[PDB]
């Protein structure tokens, strides 16, 4: 509540909407970390600011846009994935000892995932109640 | 207004809501921590009804002061398999229950340091000081080291507790109101 | 003493001293909670009010 | 206008007379056991109940002539019949403490003899 | 800033030449206030313009909000403070910060559901 | 704190009632009308211990009820603002004690109980504490408070208690 309504307030305000997030720490008064927990799980309707992939993530996503042959790789790619295969976990964790430092081969996957399709829903898809929950 | 301090830090609006204010880990402690939530709050109920992934969650939660959903979407590497969204609140609200237990311990331990010099500025405690003190892994245990001392030493606390109201006011020639008979 | 004023009643007083001090002792509520944790059975019966 | 701790009371209970918990024991439960020999179907109240284990754990006094003992030892001072009950109930140790609790003690009496009345209560407590 | 004085209150002067006297209010005409000054040494009625006035409780009043965020809730005055009066609401049993300044869906025998 | 009063009471008793057994039927009548409650006055009657004298019963007239006035002496609770009662805290909550003298509810705010008095709201029960736990006080434990204010409701009494004074507080 306290941090939201005062963010709501700035932007409402100056009467603007969040380009990027970036926009965030630069517009807003927010400290780094809690910008760190949060830019993850706000939208904006720069192609990679509505998606799922954290901003210091970003620097990979544009990595694996270049090798899926950034902004005109990019806006391809999100249109149709030219090869959902073409990622190697191996590969990309032996250079994540020395560029990541972690085993972030999920994180990848999760990557992948995002750019096929951008802040997919997770719920399950929506069906008629059965007779007993009608009853 | 407190709503202003409080939304003009860096931490969540929840982490001061928190009764118990998110604090750096040593390592050791750290791992205490994981040991003790491990065999506390994932152990066998009354009623019919892993710690390298604690101990990496608690160091988020307590060194990079990162929340449960943070951790859960964006530190899955370091928490899955063995632990789940459900598993991070869990393990952050057992954070509040041992930061509780280990601030009790250092009290009573203080307590028990002030009857000694009490005592022997005057049985006695010997070991029970840091046997007992140390020994308490959970807070039920930690009532019957408090009873039991109150036990021996619950006749003297008013009187120490009133010497030293009275000390203060001797050492100057806070809430100053003496205590009851408790008999 | 006036407050027990017989040796009967200065050792029931005693037992009393006894009683605390075994019913206060830490190591003899770990153990004690233990056996209640692990063989522990519970009884109900109901009031003259939740007979009805 | 009401405050106990300089004696003043409405004219209505000005005129009343004080009981201490263990009398209030002694009379409640007379009063139930009254309530089971001559049995008829009728119900005590829970004020009642809650009143009865209530005086129950803070009865100073257990044996009828402690009562009456302490009481007429109590009564052969001057203090009125507001401090006759609390310094009974009470049962305060130090009388530095007894006039902390009532104030309307300040002056009244001195340390040591106060001292001596609330001794001798503290020995007939049960 | 028309004033929520009515009859019976325990007021304080707050302005003027008379600060600090403590009176109870006896009468109230548009913005006029009679008050009784509470002193064995003053019996003689007094007028002051409602500017000139503020409410005032003691711990352990009980009094009920007439105005504002809680109006219709009452309780026991647990603390007092120059800013503020905080009240322990009797009923709903919270505590209830207040200024000293403010102290149909169904009707009675309506048949209501509740649970399930 | 508990008296022993006089007090009187009117009763209107149906003529049905009339009979042998008419005077024992009043003062049967007259425990089960006023013990129990509660009043401003009196504070709450806890039991009568004895009637001191039936008045004449007054037919009146147009209704056939006769109404006996009784006096009789009770034994009455009667909480006063300065009184220093104990209480046993029946629950401990984030805003104060709730504690219970007899039958009087009573309840210390958060903000009447001293500085260093803090609420763990996860011990076994919650409890209040001070900064070296010295004294710590739960449910069922015994307390000295001092009532500073009262509020009267119908047939109940609740207290406002504080551990502010010098020898107030744990037992």
């Amino acid at each position: 509540p306290r941090k939201g309504t005062h963010l709501l307030k700035i932007l409402k305000q100056n009467n603007t909407r969040l380009e990027s997030r970036t926009q965030l720490v630069t517009m807003c008064h927010m400290g780094p970390k809690v910008f760190m927990n949060c830019a993850g799980f706000l939208k904006i309707d720069e192609v990679l600011d509505g998606s799922r992939v954290h901003p210091e993530t970003y620097e990979w996503a544009r990595k694996m846009a270049v090798d899926a042959l950034p902004a005109g790789a990019l806006e391809e790619i999100l249109e149709n994935p030219e090869r959902l295969k073409d990622l190697d976990l191996d590969a990309f964790a032996e250079e994540l000892e020395r560029q990541g430092y972690g085993d972030k081969h999920i994180t990848l996957y999760d990557i992948r995932a995002e750019l096929s399709c951008r802040y997919k829903d997770l719920r399950t898809a929506y069906r008629s109640p059965n007779t007993e929950e009608i009853f | 207004d407190q709503d202003n301090e409080i939304r003009a830090t860096d931490l969540p609006e929840r982490f001061q809501l928190r009764s118990i204010p998110v604090k750096g880990a040593e390592d050791d402690e750290l791992e205490e921590e994981a040991d003790w939530i491990y065999r506390n709050a994932f152990a066998t109920p009354t009623i019919s009804l892993t710690i390298q992934k604690i101990k990496e969650a608690l160091g988020f939660m307590r060194n990079q002061h990162f929340e449960v959903p943070f951790i859960a979407f964006y530190r899955k590497e370091y928490v899955e398999p063995e632990l789940h969204i459900n598993d991070l609140w869990r393990v952050w609200q057992w954070d509040e229950k041992w930061t509780q237990l280990r601030i009790r311990k250092e009290n009573l331990t203080r307590l028990f340091e002030k009857m000694q010099a009490y005592q022997y500025e005057q049985r006695a405690l010997d070991t029970t000081d840091m046997e007992r003190l140390k020994d308490v892994q959970s807070m039920d245990e930690l009532k019957d080291v408090y009873n039991h001392f109150l036990l021996y030493y619950g006749r003297d606390i008013p009187k120490m507790q009133n010497a030293a109201k009275a000390s203060r006011k001797k050492l100057k020639r806070g809430p100053e109101l003496k205590q009851a008979s408790r008999r | 003493c006036s407050q027990f004023p017989t040796p009967e009643a200065v050792l029931e007083g005693a037992r009393y001293m006894v009683a605390l001090q075994i019913a206060r002792e830490p190591l003899v509520r770990q153990v004690l909670r233990q056996t209640f944790q692990e063989r522990a059975k519970l009884n109900i019966t109901p009031t003259k009010k939740g007979r009805k | 206008e009401e405050d106990a701790s300089q004696l003043i009371f409405p004219k209505e209970f000005e005129t009343a007379e004080t009981l201490l918990n263990s009398e209030v024991h002694m009379l409640l439960e007379h009063r139930k056991q009254q309530n089971e020999s001559a049995e008829d179907e009728q119900e005590l109240s829970e004020v009642f109940m809650k009143t009865l284990n209530y005086t129950a754990r803070f009865s100073r006094f257990k044996n009828r002539e402690t009562i009456a003992s302490v009481r007429s030892l109590l009564l052969q001072k001057k203090l009125h019949k507001f401090e006759l009950a609390c310094l009974a109930n009470l049962c305060p140790e130090t009388a530095e403490e007894s006039k902390a609790l009532i104030p309307s003690l300040e002056g009244r009496f001195e340390d040591e003899e106060l001292q001596q009345i609330l001794d001798d209560i503290q020995t007939k407590r049960s | 800033r028309e004033h929520n004085f009515q009859p019976g209150d325990n007021v304080e002067v707050c302005e003027g030449e008379l600060i600090n006297l403590q009176g109870k209010i006896l009468s109230v005409d548009g913005n006029k206030i009679t008050i009784m000054p509470k002193h064995e040494d003053l019996k003689d009625m007094l007028e002051f313009p409602a500017q000139e006035l503020r409410k005032y409780f003691k711990m352990g009043d009980h009094v009920k909000v007439i105005a504002g965020r809680f109006e219709g809730d009452t309780g026991l005055i647990v603390r007092v403070e120059e800013n503020f009066v905080i009240l322990f609401s009797d009923l709903t049993m919270h505590e209830l910060k207040v200024l000293p300044r403010d102290l149909g869906q169904h009707e009675w025998g309506e048949l209501v559901q509740l649970d399930p | 704190m508990f008296y022993h009063i006089s007090l009187e009471h009117e009763i209107l008793l149906h003529p049905r009632y009339f009979g042998p057994n008419l005077l024992n039927t009043v003062k049967q009548k007259l425990f089960t009308e006023v013990e129990g409650t509660c009043t401003g006055k009196y504070g709450f009657v806890i039991a009568v211990t004895t009637i001191d004298n039936i008045g004449a019963g007054v037919i009146q007239p147009g209704r056939g009820f006769v109404l006996y006035p009784v006096k009789y002496k009770a034994i009455v609770f009667r909480p006063f603002k300065g009184e220093v009662v104990d209480a046993v805290v029946t629950q401990v909550n984030k805003v104060g004690l709730f504690t219970e003298i007899g039958p009087m509810s009573c309840f210390i705010s958060r903000h009447s109980i001293p500085s260093e008095m803090e609420f763990d709201p996860n011990s076994n029960p919650p409890c209040y504490k001070t900064m070296d736990e010295d004294i710590v006080i739960q449910q069922d434990d015994e307390i000295r408070l001092k009532i500073v204010g009262t509020r009267v409701d119908k047939n109940d009494i609740f207290a406002i208690g504080s551990l502010m004074d010098d020898y107030l507080g744990l037992v």
